[PDB]
RNA sequence: GGCCGCAAGGUUAAAACUCAAAUGAAUUGACGGGGGC
RNA sequence: GCGGCCCCCUGGACGAAGACUGACGCUCAGGUGCGAAAGCGUGGGGAGCAAACAGGAUUAGAUACCCUGGUAGUCCACGCCG
């Protein structure tokens, strides 16, 4: 065989990677606690992710007695999805919590 | 002490210090600050709680938290 | 503030305020993603 | 701070025995010089490296450690910095 046969797989395997680009995954965690604003800085890395092409999954953490505070973690949830609004498409929303944790999927908009 | 104010209120957020944020039912926001037994009891206390809130008339402004609605 | 420097900066060198400490050597234990039998 | 070999110009140190000057000494505020590496200016040079930076990975994240590259710099001559 020759050399030159690897390329045309590898320009393939490319068009598989920019259909794969977006299926990199990354994840982001936020708590009840976190105020101040640091949830901008965070906010901030979603942003450079979904530009790129990623799915990002949004995760929050309740322990025992802070379910008084699923009432306000949900909305910190919705905080991010204002700022998604034009930016990612909503996919998945959290309809119940499970093992202390509510879980919540964003793909960013296809731009025309 | 003597003629002593008693109310309830609920904590809106914590603040450093174990000091904390608590709105009354008369429309005030008061700084409150943890007794002796339920610090020594080890009890935390989260934001949204009903908590009982001793007053003194010298100041208004801020309380004592005595009591947590678990 | 003064002097020096093309520039980075260097040199000389305070006070308000705040705490009842900060620190050095060594001792007996616990701990190490330190050794040896 | 100084390490291949050869030539040229040059400072300091130490030992032997003798001769000479005759206290000619010690220290030093100001002052004057030297002073690793990085850095600045003008002009050369550029193999190996290698801040910044580009790309691949790792992780929850990783503006890092890891991998492929790579500019200033590193080198030379004269000034500066101290
Ligand atoms: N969140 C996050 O930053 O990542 C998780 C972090 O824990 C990874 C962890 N990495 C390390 O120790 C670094 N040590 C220095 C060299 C590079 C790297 O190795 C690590 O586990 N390495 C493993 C291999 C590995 C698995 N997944 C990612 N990396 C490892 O081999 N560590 C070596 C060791 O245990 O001594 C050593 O660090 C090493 C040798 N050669 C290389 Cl490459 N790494
Ligand atoms: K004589
Ligand atoms: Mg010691
Ligand atoms: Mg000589
Ligand atoms: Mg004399
Ligand atoms: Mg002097
Ligand atoms: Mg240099
Ligand atoms: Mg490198």
């Amino acid at each position: 065989d020759y050399g030159k046969f690897l390329y045309e797989k590898s320009k393939s395997s490319k068009e598989q990677k920019k259909k794969q680009k977006v299926i990199q995954v990354k994840e982001i965690k936020f708590r009840p606690g976190t105020d101040e604003g640091d949830y901008q800085v965070k906010l901030r890395s979603l942003i450079r992710f979904l530009e790129e092409g990623d799915k990002a999954k949004i995760t929050l953490r309740f322990r025992g007695r802070e379910m008084a505070h699923q009432q306000i973690g949900m909305e910190v949830l919705n905080r991010v999805k204002d700022d998604l609004q034009e930016l990612a498409v909503v996919e998945s929303f959290p309809t119940k919590i499970e093992g202390r944790q509510m879980i919540m999927v964003l793909a960013p908009k296809k731009k025309q | 002490k003597e003629d002593n104010i008693e109310m309830q209120g609920t904590v809106l957020e914590t603040l450093p210090n174990t000091m904390f944020r608590v709105e009354l039912e008369n429309g005030h926001v008061v700084t409150a600050h943890i007794s002796g037994k339920m610090r020594k009891n080890y009890i935390r206390i989260l934001t949204g709680d009903k908590v009982t809130v001793e007053l003194t008339p010298y100041d208004l402004s801020k309380g004592r938290i005595v009591f947590r609605s678990r």
